[PDB]
C-alpha cells in the first residue's frame, strides 16, 4: 500500500458516507447469490432481499471498514478485535474474503461510477486485500 | 452449469454490451489492478500509470480480442472446453500465464459489467455471470488440469 | 506426465513411507499451517495447540485415510479423475471444501516427505511428486468444473 | 507475525548460519525443476545444476530472508530496493513467491528435521507469505 493508493481510497469512501451501510448490504447479498458456498458460514441468518439481518450486518462490515480507512497506517490494532472473531472463532476461508472483496468492489462499481477509475480500483484492491489479510491472521 | 432465466439475462445483457469498448477497458483494468500481467504485454511499450494503460491503443485493439473470444464462449455454452481448446494452449505452454490470472480478468470484466451498467446489473445478474466467468477461466485453463 | 524415470523413483521412495504416520504428520500439518481448514474437523477434539492436533488420534487416523487415496492416485496415475470421482463428490458436493486447499495438503505432504527422507527426497524427486499432488488437487476438483 | 512466531524463525535460521547460501541455492534449484514456468525469469542465467550464479543468487536471496528476519518489525521500508526490483523491472506473479517460499520450506525439512517442527513451519511460511507480498506491492 502506497501513499498515492492511501489517498485513493480515503477519497472514494469519502463519496460513500451513509450510504456504506446499505452498500455493504447488497454486497453481502451478492456474495451469497454469486459464490452460494458462502452460504455455510451463516446457518441461522434469512440471506433474502430486503433483510434486517442483511442490512444490520451490512452497517457492522461497512462501519469496521471506515475504521480501517482513518486507520490505513494502524490496521493490525485497530482491527485486533475483528482479527480475533474471523480467525479464531469464525475460521473463515480467506478465499472467502476475495469473494467478499469483490462483490463490494461490484457495489462500488455499479453505484460510484465517476469515482471507480482504474487507480482507485488498484487502490481499493489493494485496500480489501489488506483488510482481508489483516482479518485472517490471527490464527493458529 | 446455467438455466434458462441465467442463460437470457447473460445473452440481453450482452447485446447492451459494446464488443469494441468493454473488453479495452477490462484488459486495462488487469494491468492497473494486477500489474503483474504486464510481462506478456510488454512489446506495447509504455505502461507507466494508470492513464498510459488506459490509453494505449495496443492495450484496446487486444482487448476486442479478448471481448471476442469471451462473445463465441457465450453462444457456445454447452461445450466451452472445445470453443476454448485452441486459445487454452496458447495461452498455458505458448506463454506462461499462470491459470490464476485467467479468473483474475473475469473478476475485472464482471467490475467493469456493474461499472457501464449501474443498478441494471443486478445480483442475479452478476450470479449468471460469475457462472460463465468460472467456465472461460477452468476452459483456458484445462491444458494442464 | 510423469517420465518412465520419475515414475520408477515416485514407486520407490513411497515403498519406504511409512503408512502410519505420515499421512496423519501431513494433516495436522495443513491444520497448524493453515489454521482456517480447522473448521472442517470441528468433530475432532482438542486443536487449540500444535502438540493436541499432532497427537490427536483421528488426525492421525484420518491422515492414514487422506494417505491411503494418495497411495491409490499413485497407483493409477493416467485415471485421477476417476480415482477420485466419489471424493471430488465429497469434497465439493457434501463439505464444500474449497480447492486451493487441496494445493496446500499436497504441498504440505511434499514437506513431509523432505522431513522424513532428508537428504534422499532429492529436487528432480520433489520435482516428480509435484506434478503428483497437482493432479490429486486437480482430479479432486472436477466437481467444480 | 505474533512474538511466537519471531522467537520461531530465529531458532529456525540460528542452526542455519553459514549454510544460507547453500540452502537458498537448493530452494532455487528445487524451484526451476519443479515448476519450470518460473525459469522464463531468468533466460540471463544459466540454471543448469552446478552454477555459480544460482549459489550466487541464492546466497542474495538467503542474506536478503537474513535481513528481512532483523527488520521483520518494519520490512516494506527495509526490503524497498527489492520491493523495486521484482515488482517493476521484472513484473514477477504473487504465484511464483509461494512456489519459492514452498521451496525454501522442504529445502529446512529436508537439511534440518529436529528444527523443522510444525510451530516453526508455520511461523516461516507465514514470514516468507509476508516477504512475498512486500516484494509483491507497490507496481505501478
Ligand atoms: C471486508 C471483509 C469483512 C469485514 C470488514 C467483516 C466485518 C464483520 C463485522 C464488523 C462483523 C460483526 C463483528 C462484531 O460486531 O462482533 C462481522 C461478522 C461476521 N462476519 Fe465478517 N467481515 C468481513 C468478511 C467476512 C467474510 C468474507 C465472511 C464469510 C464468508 C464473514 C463472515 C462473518 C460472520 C459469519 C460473522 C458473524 C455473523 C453471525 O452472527 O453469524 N465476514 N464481519
Ligand atoms: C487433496 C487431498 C485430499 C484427499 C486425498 C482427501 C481425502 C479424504 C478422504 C479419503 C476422506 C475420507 C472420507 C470417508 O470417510 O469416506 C476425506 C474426508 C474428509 N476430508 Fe479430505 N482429502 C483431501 C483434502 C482435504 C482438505 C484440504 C480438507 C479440509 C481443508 C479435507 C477435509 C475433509 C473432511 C472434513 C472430511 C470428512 C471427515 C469426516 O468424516 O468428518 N480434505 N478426505
Ligand atoms: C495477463 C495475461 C493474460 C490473461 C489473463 C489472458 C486472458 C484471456 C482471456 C480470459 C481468461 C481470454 C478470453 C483471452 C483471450 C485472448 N488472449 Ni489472452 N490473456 C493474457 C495474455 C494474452 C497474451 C500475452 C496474448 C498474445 C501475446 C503474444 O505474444 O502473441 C493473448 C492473446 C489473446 C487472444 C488473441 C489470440 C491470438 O493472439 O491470436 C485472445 C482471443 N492473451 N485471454
Ligand atoms: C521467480 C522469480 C523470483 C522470485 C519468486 C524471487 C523471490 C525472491 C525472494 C522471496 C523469498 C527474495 C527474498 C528474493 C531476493 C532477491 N532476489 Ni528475487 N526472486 C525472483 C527473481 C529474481 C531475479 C530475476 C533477480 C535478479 C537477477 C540478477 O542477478 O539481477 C532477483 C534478485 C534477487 C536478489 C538480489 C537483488 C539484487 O541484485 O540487488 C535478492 C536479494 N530475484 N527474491
Amino acid at each position: 500500500l502506497s501513499p498515492a493508493d492511501k489517498t485513493n481510497v480515503k477519497a472514494a469512501w469519502g463519496k460513500v458516507g451513509a450510504h456504506a451501510g446499505e452498500y455493504g448490504a447488497e454486497a453481502l447479498e451478492r456474495m451469497f447469490l454469486s459464490f452460494p458456498t458462502t452460504k455455510t458460514y451463516f446457518p441461522h441468518f434469512d440471506l433474502s432481499h430486503g433483510s434486517a439481518q442483511v442490512k444490520g450486518h451490512g452497517k457492522k462490515v461497512a462501519d469496521a471498514l471506515t475504521n480501517a480507512v482513518a486507520h490505513v497506517d494502524d490496521m493490525p490494532n485497530a482491527l485486533s478485535a475483528l482479527s480475533d472473531l474471523h480467525a479464531h472463532k469464525l475460521r473463515v476461508d480467506p478465499v472467502n474474503f476475495k469473494l467478499l472483496s469483490h462483490c463490494l468492489l461490484v457495489t462500488l462499481a455499479a453505484h460510484l461510477p465517476a469515482e471507480f477509475t482504474p487507480a482507485v480500483h488498484a487502490s481499493l484492491d489493494k485496500f480489501l486485500a489488506s483488510v482481508s489479510t489483516v482479518l485472517t491472521s490471527k490464527y493458529r | 452449469h446455467l438455466t434458462p432465466e441465467e442463460k437470457s439475462a447473460v445473452t440481453a445483457l450482452w447485446g447492451k454490451v459494446n464488443v469494441d469498448e468493454v473488453g479495452g477497458e477490462a484488459l486495462g483494468r488487469l494491468l492497473v489492478v494486477y500489474p503483474w500481467t504486464q510481462r506478456f504485454f510488454e512489446s506495447f511499450g509504455d505502461l507507466s500509470t494508470p492513464d498510459a494503460v488506459m490509453g494505449n491503443p495496443k492495450v484496446k485493439a487486444h482487448g476486442k480480442k479478448v471481448l471476442g473470444a469471451f462473445s463465441d464462449g457465450l453462444a457456445h455454452l454447452d461445450n466451452l472446453k472445445g470453443t476454448f481448446a485452441t486459445l487454452s494452449e496458447l495461452h498455458c505452454d505458448k506463454l506462461h500465464v499462470d491459470p490464476e490470472n485467467f479468473r483474475l480478468l473475469g473478476n475485472v470484466l464482471v467490475c467493469v459489467l456493474a461499472h457501464h451498467f449501474g443498478k441494471e446489473f443486478t445480483p442475479p445478474v452478476q450470479a449468471a455471470y460469475q457462472k460463465v466467468v468460472a467456465g472461460v477461466a477452468n476452459a483456458l485453463a484445462h491444458k494442464y488440469h
